[PDB]
């Protein structure tokens, strides 16, 4: 499932802004 | 009238824009309690104002780090704009000041936590839940854009939930007052419009794109474009293919197709009708816009509140010594702060 894929990904925590 | 309200709001804004408040407190007037959030180069701390007993959230920026990350102009933008705005869903700046080492922005403490943490914990918001929050962003962007402001960092991490369950937008780090287009590559990867990624020159339409990403993430539990690394995210964004969860309503999908729209001549928020294409969309049909503004609508949930300076709704962070210097650092660069 897309949800399972997301939850296993490296970007489920707080995301920092880029510049 | 909306025109009458916005005309008065612009007058209010311009006065503060032209003559910003400056140096309205000092460090030893607060006790620093606990870190509420940390980024690449900002730290926000819960503090207590000694004279009033009020709690606030203090954003601390190391001047030397700001310079190294080429964020001088952005940080000046951030404070100048935040001190000048006034809207029910924008966090209030109470004080600002600087010392030898740091810049300080002291905001009202929004104790409910980031939308982000509630969203990740619950999994996803129901469509009416997502709509309640989305309505507030719509009105907020209407206010900001009318002032020629672009916000440029919409995400759950920059959205706080107050004691009444309403949104307080924080982090004006990329806010900019600009009439024409602008070019800076900034924002957060998952939320960048294609035109930002492709270095095209862009305008306030990027905020409307970002609203599309926000609504999607609130309703789905995950962003429309996700991967392990930013470059992979950017490819998906530029690709302009979005898949929707099967539980998404017909109205929701239609609205998102119009917000997550690569073609600027077609993206909602950017057409002749402006913000009304969004306000009048079928997905918002049950939304009472005036009642949202007046905070008379019943919130989906009220965050738990144990005490005036309770941080239960926030993750814990490693604490760090505040930067201190005997000599003034970067005096010229931040003279106006
Ligand atoms: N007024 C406030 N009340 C309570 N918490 C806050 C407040 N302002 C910010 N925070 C918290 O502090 C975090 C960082 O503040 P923010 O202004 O987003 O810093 P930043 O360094 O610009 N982050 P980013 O640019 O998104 O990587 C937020 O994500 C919230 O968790
Ligand atoms: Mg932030
Ligand atoms: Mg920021």
């Amino acid at each position: 499932t897309t949800y399972a894929d997301f939850i296993a990904s490296g970007r489920t925590g707080r995301r920092n802004a880029i510049h | 009238s909306v025109k009458e309200f916005l005309a008065k709001a612009k007058e209010d804004f311009l006065k503060k824009w032209e003559t910003p408040s400056q140096n309205t407190a000092q460090l030893d007037q607060f006790d620093r309690i606990k870190t509420l959030g940390t980024g690449s180069f900002g730290r926000v701390m819960l503090v207590k104002h000694k004279e009033s007993g009020n709690h606030y959230a203090m954003k601390i920026l190391d001047k030397q780090k700001v310079v190294k990350l080429k964020q001088i102009e952005h940080t000046l933008n951030e404070k100048r704009i935040l001190q000048a705005v006034n809207f029910p869903f924008l966090v209030k700046l109470e004080f600002s000041f600087k010392d030898n080492s740091n810049l300080y922005m002291v905001m009202e403490y929004v104790a409910g936590g980031e939308m982000f943490s509630h969203l990740r914990r619950i999994g996803r918001f129901s469509e009416p839940h997502a709509r309640f929050y989305a309505a507030q962003i719509v009105l907020t962007f209407e206010y900001l854009h009318s002032l020629d402001l672009i916000y440029r960092d919409l995400k759950p991490e920059n959205l706080l939930i107050d004691q009444q369950g309403y949104i307080q937008v924080t982090d004006f780090g990329f806010a900019k007052r600009v009439k024409g287009r602008t070019w800076t590559l900034c924002g957060t990867p998952e939320y960048l419009a294609p035109e930002i990624i492709l270095s095209k020159g862009y305008n306030k339409a990027v905020d409307w794109w970002a609203l599309g990403v926000l609504i999607y993430e609130m309703a789905a539990g995950y962003p429309p474009f996700f991967a392990d690394q930013p470059i992979q995210i950017y490819e998906k964004i530029v690709s302009g293919k979005v898949r929707f969860p099967s539980h998404f309503s017909s109205d929701l999908k239609d609205l998102l197709r119009n917000l997550l729209q690569v073609d600027l001549t077609k993206r909602f928020g950017n057409l002749k009708n402006g913000v009304n294409d969004i306000k009048n969309h079928k997905w918002f049909a049950t939304t009472d816009w005036i009642a949202i503004y007046q905070r008379k609508v019943e919130a989906p949930f009220i965050p738990k509140f144990k005490g005036p300076g309770d941080t239960s709704n926030f993750d814990d962070y490693e604490e760090e010594e505040i930067a201190v210097s005997i000599n003034e650092k970067c005096g010229k660069e931040f003279t106006e702060f």
